[PDB]
């Protein structure tokens, strides 16, 4: 850019200048090479499994030494929100399955069940997620007085769960691994209300990930208070092979 | 109130109440129109304050009683804790709504140019109509964060400008929750969509009182443009 | 596959505390255990007091609401700064039935649903205390015939600053019609979070004149008069009194963060206090010496670490200007009271009870006592002029008091609870060598990760970017021969060798690596495609440091 | 300049609401009363953009134009000269 | 002051003389020179760019000696305030924080920060735990072990 500033509001105002019509290039993808789906996939997995794999493995071995600190934060009622550059899918599965569930199961004497939401899926739906939560936790059904007048039964059920679990012993019964809390269907307000109200309950551990740069805009004071986040930057430059297949790539 | 006032200090009381009603009508008929309910409410609001100004000298002199209670007949009197980040975000959103983005570099840019570069010249002609009389315009998030960073209050390892951390975004989310700022979409809002644009949702008097609470000169930003 | 589902439950097969071994792994496990147990005593002694304080908050809020509520118009109460989380309970008084009707903006899409929900609640409560009805206002008309008792409705409008004010205005005008029924009285409670003047201009002037006939204001924010946060801070002072001390940086950070939150800064205050206690009991190996029973377990590592104390440094430098003995000195010199907390409590109870100074925050009082400016804090009231010599205090800079301190210098509190999220993302994108270690060895040193190179070319480009020109600019930095040597280093994969044999291999590899990074940037929110069916230009959405 | 009390903007709000209620101004592009109960029920479940903005920015249109106002306001009225442009 | 002077005629040997006044070796000095040449014009005050480049490389090359002796920083800042004939120390800090924004992304600056392990004044073995948010990260509260041994030698002599 023919600019004097790059960073801050100075760079924002200096790089948004009115470029003339004659200065604009007319280049398109018609002068770009054509690639097929299969060679794209082939070069993709070869670069994902060989370009800087050894520094990524060293860095992943570095971040694994923070797992007891994550467990200690989860025992005090904080929800983990992991952010960074690159995919955090394998990190969240490995921490929540290989480490967190056996440590929690041994610390309170089967392992603790881990429910994994995939928010990179657009078809992640809060009613079916609450159906499996009901299956795992077996809460008491709402009475007729509690149903109100065409009220949302999921939210009223969770409020019943909140003032039931306030008296229970503080033993973690469910681990909730939310991949991509900022994904296209999970970022909507009803799903976020559902998950923050589930984050109120001490007996559920919440491990979440975000990918968008504007993700803290999802949470107001009520939602940030209910979520009770401790933030952790675990940037690894992971390629995100799983999440990339839910968008149309070659277009 | 009248029966306690006459022992604290029937046709005469009738003339007192009737003269009060006629004075209320002549003071506020332009304000109420020919509205029985509004004038009844004004009579109910102003009768005890009128009775409290009645002395032994005022009963047989309606003029002296009228000058004794002049402030009741001059104004209608029918009426009834935000964070610093929230206040400056509201001020920046008002600026982003009511100032065109082509001229922002001619107001907020203050850095030293290592690289040869020409700042903006600024607007040439004033507007004819005050743009704060019209409905607000829509803006993007990064423009609002730019103006918020430019107007917020403040060496080798300091970087005294405040960057957009999670408390700023939390304050912005609360500001949207209270409807002090608004979006193009009202229900089932994709906050993270680039297509979603934001506008201020407060009037000028509210942002004026807010700017007076933090000693920010917001009227200086609109004085030179119309 | 589980990676392609929306959700799935895992019951993983399994074959004892989260504290680790400090002192470079030469700490004993029993000291780890008593570190854990000491942390739990401190955490429990803090949170029992916090729970009692919170129950007191709701108790006095209920009392003040009931006093303002029961001591031909509405009885209007404006709860200013209310999060609408207060459980209002009405009295049980005979010959009259009292109903609380709670209404939310989600429950209020129009006036008809507002009335139907309110009348269903009215009939449900009146049937639950002691034939179907129509859920409209005539049930209010026929309430004395159907139930034999007078009626007192209290409407609690939850989160008024989110409701449609046209609907609320029409509902209040509709409720005005019940004033002529001689057995009905209506109270309205508005939970306002912005200001009264905002809800004044969103309602009709006749509605304002109706509400003005009988109304009261009740201000209950999270720190109305600082009285409830002072109790939480004082309980934290008492739970670490004689045991830990607070730096002025930590109290300054606490005041700065409570200034940035309006409605929920009590829980935020508790959150940073507990995270600081967690960080100390996870970090410091000397926390076992919080308990004076464990002082006999000293080692050479403990004495080696405690020798690097700046206060002990200045003490021994003054001694030379003017191990067993060091052990006895360390045992003897950690006994004393550190009376800053007792003096702070004395100043607080002196100002609150005697002078009737009630609009003070204990946290800035403690900050000024920490920096030695309690007179400079006290002289803002012009009422304790005669007691400035009375309440004078100067701190004693005791030695190795930073081995037992809560202090904010590493930015761990900033990184964990209030991170610079977007700036951290941009910093990691732009400067990826602070992320990835500097250890296919030839390619990993000569060519950057593709996301970082894409962000470097992204930052120095205009607001509008042609992606063909952007891809050529990305292609000119990559090394051609090293890429072609790296792609041929897998002889088991023959399609890779076949594609590397083509003369247009590097352009295809560059386009593949460019398109993956472009879709990553679009998913992260950095770039925005202009049109749906063009995909030829992008706009930058994100600038670094703003 | 050639003495009428100049009423403040906070008092003209009541006059403005009275003028709206007396069917002198209509909200801009408002449908009004629907033809049937189904369209009215559909309209009752939607929040219109006029009811979510502050009242001083709501767009209105006249039911009576300035030429009609000049036609029926008497010559002796002291605001008569401003019905002309 | 030399930072106010506009459009100066800089020879290629004045930059080498300024780099040799701060003990920079040949590779980094030639890189500062080459960084000047590719932005020769587009320049307002050349001295600001050259001063920021030289001090930005100075805090990287001598980062081992700056942790042991914090005085070195003031000393080098003053040598600079001198060679630029200015009495304001904030101008030099403004120069280096304006030049850092133009050099934070290049390959050669990356190689310099990798080779001297600088990463904004931090080692990699600390900054990875500052970025992770580790509770067990090194805190600048206790004195350094080698600094304490140096002090013990100073009281032994």
């Amino acid at each position: 850019s023919a600019s004097s500033f790059l960073d801050t509001f100075e760079g924002y105002f200096d790089q948004r200048k009115i470029v003339r019509t004659n200065a604009k290039s007319r280049h398109t993808m018609s002068m770009a090479p054509d690639v097929t789906r299969e060679e794209f996939s082939l070069v993709s997995n070869f670069f994902n499994e060989n370009f800087q794999k050894r520094p990524r493995q060293k860095l992943f071995e570095i971040q694994k030494k923070m797992f007891p600190q994550y467990w200690f934060e989860l025992t005090q009622g904080f929800s983990l929100l992991f952010y960074g550059v690159g995919s955090k899918r394998n990190f969240l599965e490995e921490f929540a399955i290989d480490y967190l569930s056996p440590k929690i199961a041994y610390s309170q004497l089967n392992s603790i069940p881990c429910l994994i939401l995939n928010g990179y899926n657009p078809s992640c739906n809060y009613r079916d997620v609450f159906k499996e939560i009901t299956d795992l936790l077996v809460p008491a059904e709402l009475t007729r007085s509690e149903t109100k007048y065409w009220g949302n039964h999921v939210i009223l059920q969770i409020q019943k769960m909140i003032d039931f679990y306030k008296n229970q012993p503080l033993d973690i019964k469910l681990i909730l691994v939310v991949h991509n809390l900022d994904g296209p269907s999970i970022r909507k307000n009803t799903f976020q209300t559902m998950l923050s109200f589930l984050s109120v309950i001490r007996q559920i551990a919440i491990v979440a990930s975000t990918d968008h740069i504007y993700a803290p805009l999802l949470w107001d004071n009520m939602k940030a208070q209910n979520y009770n986040f401790v933030f952790h930057d675990i940037s690894n430059f992971e390629p995100s092979t799983v999440e990339s297949t839910f968008q149309d790539v070659m277009k | 109130c009248l029966r306690k006032r006459i022992i604290e200090e029937d046709d005469q009381f009738q003339n007192v109440a009737a003269n009060f009603i006629h004075l209320i009508v002549q003071a506020f008929h332009s304000y109420t129109g020919n509205d029985i309910f509004a004038l009844n409410d004004l009579i109910d609001f102003k009768w005890p304050k009128y009775v409290s100004r009645i002395t032994k000298e005022n009963i047989f002199e309606p003029l002296a009683l009228y000058k004794s209670a002049i402030k009741l007949f001059l104004s209608t009197d029918d009426n009834l804790d935000l964070s610093i980040i929230s206040k400056y975000l509201l001020i920046a959103s008002y600026i982003c709504s009511y100032l065109e983005p082509r001229y922002d570099a001619s107001i907020f840019s203050r850095k030293t140019r290592i690289i040869q570069g020409r700042a903006a010249y600024g607007r040439r002609k004033k507007k004819e109509v005050n743009p704060r009389y019209l409905q607000p315009s829509l803006f993007a998030i990064e423009r609002l964060l730019a103006i918020f960073q430019a107007i917020f209050p403040i060496a080798l390892r300091e970087e005294s400008l405040m960057k957009a951390n999670i408390e700023v975004f939390q304050n912005l989310s609360e500001l949207h929750t209270l409807k002090l700022i608004a979006t193009t979409m009202n229900k089932n809002i994709d906050y993270l969509s680039p297509k979603v644009r934001w506008k201020v949702n407060v009037p000028w008097e509210i942002i004026k009182e807010i700017s007076e609470s933090v000693h920010f000169n917001i009227s200086d930003y609109f004085s030179d443009i119309h | 596959a589980d990676a392609q589902r929306s959700h799935y439950t895992v019951y993983p097969s399994l074959p004892h505390i989260p504290f680790v071994k400090l002192l470079s792994g030469k700490e004993s496990e029993v000291n780890v255990e008593k570190r854990w147990e000491l942390y739990h005593q401190l955490h429990s002694h803090f949170h029992d007091q916090v729970d009692h304080i919170i129950d007191n908050i709701e108790a006095d809020l209920k009392a003040e609401i009931s006093d303002l509520l029961y001591s031909r118009c509405f009885n209007t109460i404006f709860l200013l700064g209310s999060d609408s989380t207060t459980k209002i309970e009405l009295k049980d008084e005979s010959s009259r039935y009292n109903v609380l009707i709670e209404l939310t903006p989600k429950e209020s899409p129009n006036v008809r649903m507002m009335l139907r929900r309110s009348m269903y609640k009215l009939y449900s409560a009146a049937d639950a205390e002691e034939n179907d009805v129509s859920y409209d206002l005539s049930l209010v008309e026929n309430f004395k015939r159907l139930f034999g008792k007078d009626l007192a409705m209290v409407f609690n409008f939850k989160d008024v600053d989110s409701i449609n004010f046209n609907t609320l205005d029409n509902f209040i005008i509709l409720l005005k019609s019940a004033f002529k029924y001689d057995h009905v009285k209506i109270s309205l409670i508005f939970n306002i979070n912005t200001n009264l003047s905002n809800i004044e201009k969103n309602l009709r002037q006749s509605t304002i004149r109706l509400l003005k006939r009988n109304y009261h204001k009740l201000d209950v924010s999270s720190n109305k008069g600082f009285k409830y946060g002072n109790q939480i801070f004082q309980s934290f002072l008492d739970t670490v009194d004689g045991k830990l001390n607070l730096s002025d940086r930590f109290v300054e950070f606490i005041l700065s963060k409570m200034a940035n939150n309006t409605n929920h800064n009590l829980q935020l205050l508790t959150k940073m206090l507990d995270y600081s206690l967690m960080s100390y009991f996870f970090q410091n190996a000397f926390s076992v010496f919080i308990d004076p029973v464990n002082v006999d377990f000293l080692n050479d590592d403990y004495l080696k670490i405690l020798s690097r104390c700046p206060t002990f440094m200045f003490f021994v430098e003054g001694l030379i200007k003017q191990n067993r003995g060091l052990e006895e000195f360390f045992v003897e010199f950690l006994v004393r009271e550190n009376p800053i907390n007792g003096h702070a409590k004395f100043v607080a109870r002196f100002l609150e009870e005697e002078l009737n100074i009630t609009n003070f925050n204990l946290i800035e009082l403690y900050h000024n006592l920490l920096i030695g400016k309690l007179d400079s804090y006290l002289d803002r009231w012009s009422a304790c002029k005669e007691y400035k010599d009375r309440l004078h205090f100067e701190p004693i800079d005791t030695i190795f008091q930073e081995l037992f301190t809560l202090d904010n210098r590493s930015g761990l509190l900033t990184q964990s609870i209030f991170p610079s999220y977007k700036s951290n993302i941009e910093d990691n994108l732009l400067s990826w060598e602070q992320v990835l270690p500097s250890l296919s060895g030839d390619l990993d040193k000569i060519m950057a990760p593709v996301l970082g190179q894409l962000f470097k070319l992204y930052r120095e480009a205009n607001m509008t970017i042609n992606i063909y020109d952007f891809y050529i600019a990305f292609r000119e930095t990559l090394p051609k021969e090293e890429i072609l040597n790296f792609i041929r280093k897998d002889p088991s994969n023959t399609k890779l060798l076949e594609l590397a044999e083509t003369p247009d291999a590097f352009d295809k590899v560059a386009l593949i690596l460019f398109m993956q990074a472009i879709f990553a940037f679009e998913n992260m929110g950095l770039i925005k495609f202009q049109s749906t069916k063009s995909y030829d230009l992008v706009e930058k959405c994100v600038w670094r440091g703003i | 300049s050639r003495t009428i009390k100049l009423w403040l903007k906070k008092d003209v709000k009541n006059v403005w609401e009275n003028l709206v209620q007396l069917d002198f101004f209509t909200e801009k592009s408002a449908v009004g009363l629907r033809d049937n109960a189904t369209a009215a029920f559909y309209a009752s479940n939607y929040q219109f953009q006029g009811t979510m903005i502050p009242f001083d920015l709501r767009s209105y249109q006249m039911q009576i134009i300035l030429q009609e106002l000049r036609r029926i306001i008497p010559k002796s009225n002291m605001y008569y000269s401003w019905t002309q442009l | 002051s030399l930072l106010v002077k506009k459009y100066c005629k800089m020879t290629t040997e004045e930059i080498i003389r300024l780099c040799n006044d701060f003990e920079l070796p040949r590779e980094v000095a030639y890189k500062i020179v080459d960084e000047y040449n590719i932005n020769a014009s587009r320049l307002v005050c050349p001295w600001q760019l050259v001063c920021g480049l030289v001090l930005n490389c100075t805090f990287i090359v001598f980062n081992e000696r700056r942790r042991k002796d914090p005085r070195i920083d003031h000393f080098i800042v003053s040598k600079m305030c001198s060679l630029m004939l200015t009495s304001k120390v904030d101008d030099v800090i403004e120069c280096v924080k304006l030049v850092k924004e133009l050099i934070i992304g290049e390959k050669w600056f990356r190689d310099l920060q990798i080779r001297y392990d600088d990463f904004d004044g931090i080692r990699y073995d600390e900054i990875i735990f500052r970025k992770l948010g580790s509770m067990l990260q090194t805190t600048n509260i206790l004195v350094t072990d080698d600094q304490y041994n140096i002090w013990k030698k100073r009281i032994e002599m």
